């Protein structure tokens, strides 16, 4: 059972957005599907559920008149049509499959929807440079909306890496990422943080050089 | 609308020790058909929620025997016999008996490990950032336990509250630690105006601060 959601992104208050969920691995028309969302405070909220054949549709009352749900059983696909979006609707949206006895039995990876008037803005990426280990980072500043993606040396360096959660300040997110590597291998060998921000189609590869 | 609460909000527990999470509904959640559709979900950091338990006490397929569900009417419990590090995260109850279906607000399970002190790094801004009129100064406090910590910025010896942003990781399941970032954002003009930059970190692993510092030269 694979479920993969798409179509998320930034939209202005009042606007519209269409989400998709593609299923495989099962006879799609036999199972009810559901949309479930998670706000930035991490509360989960059921939004709607639609029966296998699509005749019965149950949803939250606050989305009646605005959200529409349907499914194409031939194409193995589920859809959510949003309109009159409000800032409260900002959330990760998850599709999910029912199963005898339980409600949200298999979940997808989710797709992030940001309802807001802030302009899209690509990140600026800056090297953070300064014992057997040494710590480096990069600062990803002034971007919008979430998410960004940060790898070190194109993924060849997962060992001692963490990324801090982004922080909003005046319509722009800011985030940082640290890596820890052996002193003897840096500067001698190179360290490069790779940042991608799909919402602006930006990719920056920023080499950490000593001061 | 039916209504779920969970307790406690967070739950600190040692490896191999036991844990219990309570879920209360504001009214009965028996379905007309006779069943109780109460389910428990676990969301590990950076992941989708996963089903653990359905209809109050039935372990979903693949879920370890260490998880068990009980309760009746309006009160329910998730018990974990023996806590592993992988079990870290947020646990949500959910009722599926009465439209609109609802979740509890979540319960953070925290692994209690041996105390650890932060490893402090401090970073002057890049020349690339200065050239465009900005100057961020960053402090990393890596791999410490417990999560409570105080950080402060001093510039030429005096404190700075203004323009300081802080960010904590979730707890890491590899070790069982927390990290935090602290950033002080200034103009190049405000940055060149001073010389000594310092973050001091306070934590129960020591009676006295951990201080990293640099001089703009």
């Amino acid at each position: 059972v694979k479920l993969v959601e798409s179509g998320g992104g930034l939209v202005k208050p009042g606007g519209s957005l269409k989400l998709s969920c593609a299923a495989s691995g099962f006879i799609f028309s036999n199972y009810a599907m559901s949309w479930v969302r998670q706000t930035p405070e991490k509360r989960l909220e059921w939004v709607a559920t639609i029966s296998g054949g699509g005749r019965n549709i149950y949803s939250l009352d606050s989305v009646k008149g605005r959200f529409t749900f349907f499914r194409d059983n031939a194409r193995n696909t589920l859809y959510l049509q949003m309109s009159s979006l409000r800032s409260e609707d900002t959330a990760m949206y998850f599709c999910s499959r029912e199963n005898y006895g339980s409600s949200f039995t298999y979940w997808g990876q989710g797709t992030l929807v940001t309802v807001s008037s802030a302009k899209t803005t690509p990140p600026s990426v800056y090297p953070l440079a300064p014992n057997s280990m040494v710590t480096l980072g990069c600062l990803v500043k002034g971007y919008f909306p979430e998410p960004v993606t940060v790898t070190w040396n194109s993924g060849s360096l997962s060992s001692g890496v963490h990324t801090f959660p982004a922080v909003l300040q005046s319509d722009l997110y800011t985030l940082s990422s640290s890596v820890t590597v052996p002193s003897s291998t840096w500067p001698s060998e190179t360290v490069t943080c790779n940042v991608a921000h799909p919402a602006s189609s930006t990719k920056v590869d920023k080499k950490i050089v000593p001061r | 609308d039916v209504l779920m609460t969970q307790t406690p909000l967070s739950l600190p527990v040692g490896l191999g020790d036991q844990a219990s999470i309570s879920c209360r509904s504001s009214q009965s959640i028996v379905h007309s058909n006779g069943n109780t559709y109460l389910e428990w979900y676990l969301q590990k950091p950076g992941q989708s929620p996963k089903l653990l338990i359905y209809k109050v006490s039935n372990r979903f397929s693949g879920v370890p025997d260490r998880f068990s569900g009980s309760g009746s009417g309006t009160d329910f419990t998730l018990k974990i016999s023996r806590v592993e590090a992988e079990d870290l995260g947020v646990y949500y109850c959910f009722q599926g008996s009465h439209a609109p279906y609802t979740f509890g607000g979540g319960t953070k399970l925290e692994i209690k490990r041996a105390d650890a002190a932060p490893t402090v790094s401090i970073f002057p801004p890049s020349s690339e950032q200065l050239t465009s009129g900005g100057a961020s100064v960053v402090c990393f406090l890596n791999n410490f336990y417990p999560k409570d910590i105080n950080v402060k910025w001093k510039i030429d010896g005096s404190e700075r509250q203004n323009g300081v942003l802080n960010s904590w990781t979730d707890q890491d399941s590899k070790d069982s630690t927390y990290s935090m970032s602290s950033t002080l954002t200034l103009t190049k003009d405000e940055y060149e105006r001073h010389n000594s930059y310092t973050c001091e970190a306070t934590h129960k692993t020591s009676t006295s601060p951990i201080v990293k510092s640099f001089n703009r030269n």
